[PDB]
């Protein structure tokens, strides 16, 4: 990319998240975030990063939304609350009128080129519609789908994602954008989405039939204390099986570790995250 | 003389999560305020019927900026709850791990939350539109120093996760800490990682961040004669030095109306008349605390709800940390007092309430605080044992209880967990941007920020910008508050 490129607007709204998801984006060593930011998006809107602020930010969103009707990508961080009239989550205020993350995402979601439901939230739910939630936490999908809004959606999950994940996925966008526009290059990335609308690049194979350990889970050699490296973790609840994702040869925070080195995988790129990933430390 | 002029920021950014500040300004000054934490998950009947194991996990999605916080304070709980025996090597191990977020945390905020306040950024998205008298005071040197640090920054906090990921497994999201210690026995060449990545990091706080802060509060001087509210802090303790539970890198205390005092956790008790949860549940202590939410309750204005100790509104975070600890000045801290500012100074007490107690201070405190990490992660890198286990296995526990105590970035932070038929039968959670961004309380007292944010100056009601300036100061994380 270059200081003076095209550079595709995107607004960046935060549902039931953590901001781990922004988070993790930011962890991201190439491109770095500073090259993504100037060199490869324009990022409009992002509550958590940008100058401006409350109504004025609305509005600055609402302006470029016109401009770039049917052109923006929204990405949404964490999953959209039903119940309530949409009364728990919140996420500004202009004309003195409260903006939930219902009505912004039926506002902006229409108009949008493609959705990024970014984390394991967004694309599934997640932590906020696991059992014993009480606040109608939907799937972008899901939401947008009952809403009659048939803006593509791609799922970047994870809990969080790994950043390459999110910024390779708008790569591939971009890149078969480039070659084909937009109609037809969404096209081209959808028909590498999984049934579960992952990127197959990322989630097409599987952490235990690629981990290091394998040969001791055969030999049925399993660690009874987390700190045996050697045994396989399976015994101390390893989700790896059930779990499409490539922590194994990615690793984590520049190559640093990764979950099944350091402890055990929890499945959190999975749509049954978290609830049929538990109890996290037995098999 | 002017009147009254009502404002409404929402959302309220850069900060994490989700607020709505309302302020009443008359003749250019905030005479009131109104705090909303606008989202709300309910992690606390989430986690109920789960293997208690489970929490920490569970919790770190609280907030994916302090996620080791939330890792410690459950697995602390938990360490309780089970009669747990952490290793010595495995506490200092955790010690690594999680101080190690303290580093990206205050560097995130200053750089990449609060720099903007004072620093304007380059001509493009996310860093314009922006008010049109922002009240940007730096020279164009400094304010290029400003924008070349704050690019710098962004590589220096992803190497601090690398040094947590180290012992941790991955950030956000840590792997690494379980009731027991921690699951990883740091190995000589991972120590040497962590060392040279600490190093870079030690260079860039001691040479870039905390002299830039003294520089840009040098330009703003007003900053530190608002923002004072309560002058009211609160430390649970944090960091533990030994095996004793006793000894601790940051002790607990209270302080208030000019005093210290002990801190006795029994006297915490969280409101609800202002917040959107079931009035039947105002007043309860965390041990007994219940999260039923009523979001049509009338009245009420946010889903944080109001904890008070012994009826005290109280703020959390380096402030008050510093404040109540007290300890020597950097000394880079001291010459800059001197050189810029004509203070003389050798403890942070020595700055006075009035100035520690402000909107400057607040991130004057961060600074050094991030200074002080630096000496306590070099004695544990010392400290630590590479090869010894870190970690003991212990079986769950049919009926049981358990508290944790720590210090996140931000503040103080419990949490609590009751066990039963070795589920989970109650888990609660009092964290730091509860004790400072909550709303009024039964009695009608102001939380710690909607104190702070009375007398802000308002000269320019279109372009308030001094509104949030001082809600940033406290690096607020409503993710955190609310849950
Ligand atoms: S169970 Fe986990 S540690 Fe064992 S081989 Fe499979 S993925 Fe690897
Ligand atoms: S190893 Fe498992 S838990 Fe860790 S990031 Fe990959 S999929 Fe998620
Ligand atoms: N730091 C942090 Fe998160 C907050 N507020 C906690 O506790
Ligand atoms: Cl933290
Ligand atoms: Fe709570
Ligand atoms: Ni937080
Ligand atoms: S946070």
């Amino acid at each position: 990319g270059t200081l003076t490129g095209e550079r595709p607007p995107v607004f960046w709204l935060q549902g039931q998240g953590c901001t781990g998801c922004s988070v993790t984006l930011l962890n991201s060593v190439h491109p770095s975030i500073a090259d993504v930011l100037l060199k490869v998006i324009s990022l409009e809107f992002h509550p958590t990063v940008m100058a401006w602020e409350g109504e004025h930010a609305i509005e600055h969103m609402r302006k470029v939304a016109e401009k770039f009707k049917g052109k923006f990508f929204l990405v949404i961080e964490g999953s959209v609350p039903v119940e309530a009239d949409g009364k728990y989550c919140i996420i500004g205020e202009a004309n003195h009128h409260e903006i939930s993350m219902v009505d912004a995402l039926k506002e902006f979601g229409p108009n949008a080129a493609a959705v990024l439901a970014v984390g394991t939230c967004a694309a599934y739910g997640g932590i906020p519609a696991a059992e014993g939630s009480e606040t109608g936490a939907t799937a972008v999908s899901k939401f947008l789908g009952d809403n009659g809004i048939k803006t593509p959606v791609v799922n970047i999950p994870g809990c969080p994602p790994h950043p390459d994940w999110i910024v390779g996925t708008v790569v591939l966008a971009l890149d078969a954008i480039k070659k084909n526009g937009l109609e037809g290059g969404l096209a081209e990335v959808v028909k590498v989405l999984d049934s579960d609308g992952r990127p197959t690049p990322f989630f097409g194979r599987n952490i235990h039939e690629n981990c290091p350990y394998l040969d001791k889970y055969d030999e049925g050699v399993m660690s009874a204390t987390f700190t045996d490296k050697v045994g396989c973790r399976y015994d101390l609840g390893c989700k790896g099986p059930m779990t499409m994702a490539d922590c194994f040869e990615r690793k984590w925070n520049g190559g640093v570790n990764w979950c099944v080195q350091n402890a055990v995988c929890i499945g959190c790129v999975e749509p049954d995250f978290p609830d049929g990933k538990s109890p996290f430390y037995q098999a | 003389a002017t009147g009254r002029t009502t404002i409404a920021i929402d959302p309220v950014t850069r900060i994490e999560g989700h607020l709505k500040a309302e302020v009443v300004v008359e003749n250019g000054k905030v005479v009131d305020a109104r705090l909303s934490g606008g989202m709300y998950r309910g992690f606390e009947t989430i986690l109920r019927g789960r293997d208690p194991r489970d929490a920490s996990q569970i919790v770190q999605r609280i907030c994916g900026v302090c996620p080791t916080a939330h890792s410690t304070a459950s697995v602390l709980a938990l360490d309780e709850a089970f009669g747990a025996k952490v290793p010595n090597n495995g506490r200092i191990t955790r010690n690594l791990i999680f101080g190690a977020n303290y580093l990206q945390s205050h560097i995130l905020h200053f750089y990449h939350l609060s720099a903007q306040d004072f620093v304007q950024g380059p001509d493009t998205a996310p860093f314009v539109p922006r008010f049109p008298k922002s009240d940007l005071r730096l020279s164009k040197e400094l304010n290029k120093a400003g924008v070349d640090q704050y690019i710098e920054a962004l590589e220096v906090r992803r190497i601090c996760h690398e040094m947590v990921a180290l012992f941790g497994g991955r950030m956000p999201h840590v792997q690494g800490q379980v009731v027991g210690g921690a699951t990883e026995i740091p190995t000589k060449e991972k120590l040497v990682e962590y060392a040279a990545r600490f190093k870079k990091v030690r260079d860039f706080v001691e040479q870039k961040y905390v002299p830039v802060v003294y520089t840009i509060g040098s330009k703003y001087k007003d900053m530190f004669k608002v923002g004072q509210g309560f002058k009211a802090a609160l430390c649970v303790g944090a960091f533990p030095l030994d095996n004793s539970g006793k000894k601790h890198l940051f002790m607990p205390g209270v302080y208030a109306k000019g005093k210290d005092m002990p801190f006795d956790p029994s006297k915490i008790k969280e409101y609800v008349k202002y917040s959107w949860f079931a009035e039947e549940t105002t007043g309860l202590n965390y041990k007994e605390g219940k999260t039923i939410p009523a979001p049509d309750k009338a009245g009420a204005y946010s889903f944080v709800k109001a904890p008070r100790y012994d009826g005290l509104s109280l703020e959390v975070g380096p402030l008050a940390r510093m404040w109540v600890n007290n300890p020597e000045l950097s000394p880079v801290g001291k010459k800059l007092l001197k050189d810029l500012f004509g203070i003389s100074a050798k403890k942070f007490r020595d700055l006075g309430e009035e100035a520690a107690f402000s909107l400057m201070g607040r991130h004057v405190a961060r600074a050094e605080e991030t200074y002080y990490m630096l000496g306590a992660i070099e004695g544990w890198l010392k400290e630590i044992k590479a090869g010894e286990d870190t970690v003991v296995m212990p079986a769950v526990p049919a009926s049981a209880e358990g508290t944790g105590f720590t210090e996140a970035p931000r503040g103080s932070l419990l949490h609590y967990v009751k066990v039963k038929d070795s589920k989970i039968d109650n888990y609660q959670i009092v964290s730091a941007s509860l004790w400072n961004c909550n709303p009024r309380d039964d009695m009608g007292q102001r939380g710690a920020v909607e104190e702070a944010l009375i007398g802000i100056p308002v000269d320019d009601i279109q372009n308030p910008v001094n509104v949030a300036r001082l809600i940033r100061a406290f690096d607020p994380x409503l993710s955190c508050a609310v849950h």
